[PDB]
């Protein structure tokens, strides 16, 4: 995500 | 208490444009709870959209009964119960996600008291801020200036089309340089936006970090050490002489969003204003 | 009316393994309704986990105030506006969504009083019917028939092990040849293990195609077309002889689950039993 | 799909 956002 | 009709505060915008201020300065307000970014609602935001996007997905669905009113039955009641118990209970109860917004319409639908708050930054400092800092967003190739202004400009046109498509009553358009530069006028068209009473805590939200009635953050955040320090007017232009030449010259075909938005592209950077 | 600690029903097991038959069996009692594939529910149940799994997401999520109670709760409300609103209302709801059970404990844990039907078939049956049918599902490559049996494989066990864990009262396995072999005496059972009183027309689900408290069809489902039809032993062993001699030698290496629930994988057909 | 299951 994941990514920060 | 809670339920679909509730007067809800939805701010986003572009990550890096002053999204967790905004909500940070909303929190300093003693009725108001905004708290920290869900994460969650984006994403099931997103998974929605795919499925009524898709008009062979949309047929299957309305062929097992789960049309549009039941899908909307079950979103209002999941995005409910995340915004109502993630934070402390508050007259006036918001939601900071920055993308929640690439679905304005739809959350304009769903909750139809609901107003939104579109946070607009120059999208140079917006794209500096994030290649600079390392902020990760998906899709956005932190490598690249002119791959990030690019998705920053697909971005925010979608939510801008999605705020002016709500009208003035429901969405309005907050600069981020306009609101460092004038906070107390911004935050009183704001709260007369919101229909919220004024109270100039929400002009000193540095003083409700932590604090009960405040502000809650999140440690792991990238916004957070920022918004601990007071509203200052250092982050307008520190993009200036960072963007490539190339990117420079093609600036108003990579973003012409920034023209919509009131920004000159060919200025280095513009004038936007002084205290 | 309805809420959390209501007595749902959830089906499923692998696609092709008779979940669309067990599930118009019962809706074909009057005081049970189950309805079509939901669709969404295995998407927000399976979304869930990927961010449960990750321990890095899950520390962020915590911070954010999303924590596991809060999630639970916002996962409850959206699966029970879907279960509840897209049929028609009975003293019994019922739920057939084959990859829901993937999350069967997790299911079990947000509704304390759920029971569980496991469909289990043979998974040269699931594999064959999947690739002469051509029914598309993620990640099971239909050119191969080793490759959608080490799929079936892994799905099956996964949901095996989650069956067994929540026990005897909570689920139950349910084996698609001995249904159709001895559907009286299973149906039966299934009722007396779901705690719902016996009613004959579960054994008459053909004559209660499209029928007031009956079994509501979807026209673009794939198992429509054999549900319709009165419960018969057509479809037991019609893969015998379709799949190549290099994965029969292998078939017990492949998919060691065929012996842990009964099936012979050198047995070519099985003896399943006889009515 | 969106595939089938
Ligand atoms: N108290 C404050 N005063 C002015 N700007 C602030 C602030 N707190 C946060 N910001 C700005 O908000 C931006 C991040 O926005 P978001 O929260 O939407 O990601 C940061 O830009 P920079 O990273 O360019 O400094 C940061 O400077
Ligand atoms: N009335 C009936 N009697 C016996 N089997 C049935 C049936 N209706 C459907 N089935 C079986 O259920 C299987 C599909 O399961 P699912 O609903 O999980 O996809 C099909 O296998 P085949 O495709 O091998 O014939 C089909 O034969
Ligand atoms: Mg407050
Ligand atoms: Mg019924």
């Amino acid at each position: 995500e994941e990514e920060a956002y | 208490a809670y339920h679909k009709d509730m007067p809800l505060i939805f701010i986003g915008g572009v990550p890096r444009s002053g999204t967790t201020l905004m909500r940070a300065m909303l929190d300093a307000h003693p009725d108001i709870r905004c708290g920290e970014e869900t994460r969650v609602i984006p994403r099931i935001l997103a998974l929605k959209q795919m499925w009524s996007r898709s008009s062979k997905e949309k047929i299957r669905l309305d062929e097992a009964g789960v049309t549009d009113e039941v899908l909307d039955s079950a979103m209002q009641a999941f995005l409910l119960e995340i915004i109502v118990k993630h934070g402390e209970p508050a007259p006036y109860l918001c939601n900071k996600d920055p993308f929640a917004l690439k679905s304005l319409t739809y959350l304009s639908r769903l909750f139809p008291n609901a107003k939104f708050l579109l946070m607009v930054r120059d999208g140079r400092a917006s794209v500096h801020s994030m290649i600079s800092r390392k902020v990760t967003i998906a899709g956005f190739d932190l490598n690249s200036y002119r791959d990030c202004l690019t998705k920053w400009n697909r971005a925010i046109e979608t939510m801008y089309n999605q705020c002016m498509e709500v009208g003035y009553k429901k969405c309005m358009l907050v600069h981020y340089e306009q609101l460092v530069l004038h906070p107390e006028r911004w935050m009183r068209t704001l709260l007369k936006f919101l229909q919220i009473p004024w109270n100039h805590s929400v002009l000193h939200h540095e003083e409700m970090i932590g604090k009960a009635g405040g502000v809650s953050l999140s440690k792991v955040e990238r916004s957070t050490d920022q918004v601990i320090k007071p509203v200052n007017v250092g982050a307008l232009s520190k993009w200036v002489g960072k963007i490539p030449p190339d990117v420079l010259q093609d600036m108003a075909v990579i973003a012409p969003m920034l023209a919509k938005l009131g920004y000159d592209p060919y200025a280095n950077p513009p004038n936007y204003g002084k205290p």
